[PDB]
């Protein structure tokens, strides 16, 4: 029956990511607490009502195919449905476990994706976790040659969570992984222009106020890109440029649309070219900007079939000419011209000149110095910087392939050849490329903005293992968030809480601060009072205000420590010191202290 | 000092609001051009109420000026005449703003012209203060100081000759 | 100076004439010399 | 004083402000996470001005009660003098507020209103003195308890401003900081409260004069000579301190009005000099 099943399944469009459908023509809601009975009843209702009889017959034929015959392919697909909630079926986390277990039995530890998913599920104890079985599964899955597995194992040896610390193993593994990655790029993608992938490394819960209150959390907001912005004649070009931009680097809500911007720029250039002269006041600036963006677009070939070399070349040289007067920006154009005349035509010295022209600019991120170093290495007789100097500057800047080339150079060279630095470098490269290792962020966000909250929990959790901090804080925030004052704390199961703890705290050890405060409040609500102060002190050692105040409130009440009002006053002085806007609160708290002291002084 | 009490209270509350940018300052500065294309007389009443007022010094100004306004309003139970004259003053100032669009807010202009009106019908620090400072600030424009002091005594002269007729 | 009194004099008295425009313009010229109320008090005299 | 309609105006104003501030605090609470957050939110502009209005009204009611305690009820002449002399003082205090920007806002108004209430106290006690002298009754002597009660009033005021100036000058001396403007403001308030203190000493010696007069009168030259002597002595001390303090700060404006009012006091001083010469 399986062939007919599959021929039917080709007709339902498993999953829709509106982040792209929004490109043809916001925010969301998270849950606060949880109940297993509640979700059982919800899923029962969904099975009762919303499902179409077509889906009824399809699912029944599928389960009959999977049970009667060990088809080993109706099993897997049904697992994938009941996990990712594709083809508009609900989420069951208990059933997918069973089916994946059966699949593992069938193919006898050879299909590594099921190994990965099953290992994660055993490591978080969704269904009691038992790290031994999880680690054996991770070993077995690394043997077969799955990248994500080797990554998470290397990481676990680098952050020392759950195992002894080891720099050498993480080093070797990351070297291997970066190798397999570098073999994944073509000679063109790597050298010429990097393939530009929509990053979703944004941690959730910045679309809301933030973590631990607004105007209060130390680590700066990280929502790099969402709807950039800033009366009849001029503002036309303003609106047109910003619309172009917004439709080039797609936002979080709506992905990019390439061809749209292409046609629009073609239009506006063809319309404004003959009398460009008259727009000196300010429209010159934005016109040059649009022209540069269009030329870059042409050179890449995005939004079309193939690039236009000579067309874009003349486009950009004219852009430069116009910019010579009115002294507009010169960067993107010069960069791209260098890219062209370095590879397409073989004139180097002018390319060198151009790179020099763009070096000290702003919009240059790293391509300048990378290309510079490559050339200087290929021709040492040009007397153009020092390869080490260039590559180090590059890596410091933030361009991807620079990392790998820099690590390659630094491993062969002493220049402080400590193992920690090489480990850090390989780690940063590996986890930064993000378009092969971490695609599931997209599916996560998608399931997020369309009412399927649980699967988002799963995906974010599975990622958190790999070290993508932002995933860690996200999964946490989905599992337990801070309640407003004089309002009930959430009513979720404990195991939920204990996972949230470990996630938050590892996020803390990663480099982020605020989360520690959340973990502390979590222990506090759990009534431990004992280890919390550890976290609080560690955070205060990085100047966390809320942490310090909370430390005070810990001391001055009898929990743990016993009523040292002196140190309490000291801490409140300290908080009033490091920051200004909290003067009032410091003083008012001091006054509560003094009143308590008088009231005891009377009796 | 009923109506003057309301005047100074509205003045100070608008000073408070604009001091904290609770209301968008781009709307209260609405001049004849802005109100005229927009039809927003509420901004004209605001400009009668406010100065872009945040200055403690301007607060002193409000206090002593409203004192003067009381010194002027008290002497007449012919307050219907006060309404007449303030309305005509308002409209002629609107026309002269259409010609000029001065910088100062309308509150300064209204109070100053009422003071000059009563001063030409007939402590002492503040009236001569305001006369001199406004003479200085708008003597630079041919018709700004006109709006400052001419129309008030224009109305008073009409009232005077009506008495004489 | 009685010369300002000559300026006060108007064409074709009395105030009941049609030359009220002449009245108001004479009055605007007197307004030009508003610097001293000494003329306003004397108007009655 | 206060008419009935004013009494009801104030009652309604008070309940208005209580409800308003209660609502703002409760709302800001419900929409917050941590005490720190709700602190930071309260300090938002709108809620800030609401809170400040609250603080003012509470302060004034406290002040009313404090006066009622110390002085029972006032005589109409006293209220007259108050209504007389408040406004210019209010204004010059505002001038004192005018000097410094958003940096020095609230503590400044605190010390200013404090100074204001104190000066009101000084004028009140001074007029109560002149009443005491007019209302003197030779039926009894200046019993140590009578003198002691009025001087209880006195020493309250005296040690109040004294502890004040000591604490402020200790702040200065301990704060040899980079923000010279802080110490500047401080020494200004010091100048004020010292004016007040010298006034205390003046009045004190005036009373001691009259008291020794009564002493001798019950027991056994030109008294006015000694009166004007006290006057010029004290105003000379005032002017001396103003010299010695407005030199360091180099005040632009308070300097001028201060010293000119002082030198007209010196004009009256020369008048008194000539009067004594006529009497000498």
């Amino acid at each position: 029956p399986w062939p007919e099943a599959r021929h039917l399944l080709n007709t339902i469009a498993k999953s829709r990511d509106p982040m792209k459908e929004a490109a043809m023509e916001v925010g969301f809601y998270v849950p606060m607490d949880y109940s297993p009975r509640n979700e059982e009843k919800n899923y029962q209702s969904i099975w009762q009502n919303e499902i179409t009889d077509s889906q009824r017959h399809i699912y029944e034929l599928l389960v009959q195919s999977s049970e009667q015959f060990n088809n080993s392919e109706a099993t897997y697909t049904l697992s994938q449905i009941h996990l990712w909630s594709q083809y508009n079926f609900p989420h069951n986390m208990t059933l997918a476990h069973k089916y994946l277990e059966k699949f593992n039995d069938l193919t006898h530890f050879t299909n590594h994706s099921a190994i990965f998913d099953l290992a994660v599920m055993y490591a978080t104890g969704g269904c009691p976790q038992d790290s031994a079985k999880a680690l054996l599964y991770y070993q077995r899955a690394a043997q077969l040659g799955n990248l994500k597995a080797k990554q998470v194992l290397a990481y676990k040896y680098y952050s020392g969570f759950n195992v002894p610390r080891n720099f050498h193993k993480s080093l070797v593994l990351y070297r291997d992984i970066a190798e397999q990655l570098r073999k994944s790029y073509s000679r063109d993608e790597w050298d010429i222009v990097f393939p530009y992938w929509e990053s979703y490394n944004v941690r959730i819960s910045d679309f809301e106020s933030g973590l631990l209150g607004k105007g209060l959390n130390s680590v700066p907001s990280s929502t790099v890109r969402k709807r950039t912005t800033r009366d009849a004649s001029e503002r036309r070009i303003i609106r047109i440029y910003y619309a172009a931009l917004n439709d080039y680097k797609g936002t979080y809500s709506q992905s990019r649309n390439c061809e749209r911007a292409k046609n629009l720029l073609e239009l506006t250039y063809k319309e404004f070219q003959p009398h460009v002269d008259n727009l000196d006041p300010l429209q010159v600036f934005y016109y040059v900007r649009c022209l540069q963006l269009l030329g870059h677009m042409y050179f890449t070939g995005e939004g079309s079939s193939k690039p236009n070399i000579h067309m874009a070349e003349e486009i950009l040289t004219t852009s430069l000419e116009i910019s010579r007067r009115a002294q507009g920006p010169i960067g993107r154009a010069c960069i791209d011209l260098g890219l062209i005349n370095q590879y397409i035509t073989n004139n180097i010295s002018q390319a060198i000149s151009y790179y020099m022209k763009a070096m000290k600019t702003q919009a240059n991120n790293g391509i300048v110095e990378f290309q510079l170093s490559k050339l200087a290495t290929s021709f040492p007789e040009e007397k153009i910087g020092d390869p080490f100097n260039l590559m180090e500057t590059a890596y410091l800047n933030g361009f991807i392939p620079a990392i790998y080339e820099f690590a390659v150079m630094i491993e062969s060279g002493n220049s402080k050849s400590s193992v920690e630095n090489t480990a850090y470098l390989f780690k940063t490269f590996v986890d930064k490329n993000e378009a092969i290792m971490a695609p599931k962020l997209r599916t996560a966000f998608a399931a997020l903005i369309n009412d399927r909250s649980e699967v988002a929990l799963w995906a974010y959790s599975q990622l958190a293992e790999q070290g993508y901090e932002t995933a860690q804080v996200s999964a946490a925030y989905l599992m337990y968030q801070l309640p407003y004052e004089f309002e009930d704390p959430p009513r979720t199961t404990d195991q939920r809480k204990t996972l949230a703890i470990s996630y938050y705290t590892r996020a803390f050890k990663q480099g982020n601060i605020d989360a520690g405060v959340v973990a502390g409040d979590i222990y506090f609500q759990m009534q431990n009072y004992s280890k919390a102060m550890a976290l609080y002190q560690g955070a205060a050692l990085k100047y966390s205000i809320q942490a310090i105040w909370n430390l005070g409130y810990m001391h001055e009440h009898g929990l743990g420590v016993n009523r040292d009002f002196h140190l309490a006053k000291r801490y409140y002085d300290q908080v009033s010191e490091h920051d200004h806007r909290f003067y009032l609160a410091s003083k008012l708290s001091v006054l509560k202290l003094h009143l308590k002291s008088w009231l005891t002084w009377i009796t | 000092p009923l109506v003057t009490r309301l005047w100074t209270i509205g003045c100070l509350v608008l000073s408070g609001l604009t001091s904290l940018r609770i209301v968008d300052p781009g709307k209260v500065v609405y001049s004849y051009d802005l109100v005229f294309k927009k039809g927003q007389y509420g901004r004209l009443l605001y400009s009668i109420f406010d100065y872009g007022a945040f200055n403690w010094i301007s607060m002193i100004n409000i206090f002593v000026s409203a004192n003067h306004l009381s010194t002027l309003e008290n002497s007449f139970n012919l307050r219907r005449k006060f309404c007449w004259i303030i309305f005509l003053l308002l409209v002629i100032l609107v026309k002269m703003t259409s010609i000029e669009q001065p910088a100062a807010s309308l509150g300064v202009l209204l109070h100053e012209n009422l003071v000059y009106y009563e001063l030409k019908k007939n402590p002492s620090i503040f009236p001569i203060y305001m006369n001199a400072v406004m003479y200085f600030v708008y003597k630079r424009s041919w018709l700004e100081i006109a709006m400052n002091f001419m129309p008030g005594h224009v109305i008073y002269y009409m009232d005077d000759i009506i008495g004489k007729i | 100076h009685n010369v300002l009194d000559v300026v006060l004099r108007y064409i074709i008295p009395d105030p009941v004439n049609d030359r009220v425009i002449t009245a108001v313009i004479k009055n605007f010229v007197l307004f030009w010399v508003t610097l001293l109320p000494y003329v306003k008090e004397k108007l009655d005299d | 004083m206060v008419p009935e309609n004013r009494r009801k105006q104030l009652a309604i104003f008070v309940v208005v402000t209580y409800l308003l501030t209660f609502y703002c605090v409760y709302s800001a609470t419900k929409t917050s996470v941590s005490f720190l957050q709700v602190t930071l939110k309260l300090n938002e502009g709108f809620n800030l001005m609401v809170l400040s209005i609250f603080i003012l009204l509470n302060s004034t009611l406290l002040w009313q009660l404090l006066t009622k305690l110390l002085f029972g009820e006032l005589r109409l002449i006293e209220h007259e003098h108050i209504f007389e002399r408040l406004p210019f003082t209010i204004i010059n205090t505002l001038f004192m507020s005018s000097l410094f920007h958003e940096r020095y806002f609230f503590t400044v108004a605190f010390f200013g209103l404090l100074l204001l209430y104190l000066k009101v106290f000084h004028w009140i006690l001074k007029d109560r003195l002149e009443a005491l002298l007019q209302s003197i009754n030779d039926s009894t002597t200046m019993k140590t308890l009578i003198f002691s009660r009025f001087s209880f009033n006195l020493v309250l005021l005296a040690v109040v401003d004294y502890q004040i100036i000591t604490r402020c000058i200790s702040s200065i001396y301990t704060n040899q900081k980079s923000d010279i403007e802080s110490t500047s403001l401080y020494l200004i308030q010091v100048m004020e409260f010292t004016m007040l203190l010298i006034d205390l000493l003046n009045l004190f010696l005036q009373t001691c004069l009259n008291f020794w007069e009564f002493y001798r009168s019950q027991q056994s030259e030109g008294k006015f000579m000694y009166e004007k002597a006290i006057d010029v002595f004290t105003r000379f001390l005032k002017t001396a301190l103003h010299l010695s303090m407005l030199i360091p700060f180099r005040m632009p404006m308070m300097l001028l009005k201060d010293v000119v009012w002082d030198i007209l006091a010196l004009y009256q001083s020369g008048t008194s000099l000539w009067k004594i010469w006529r009497n000498n």
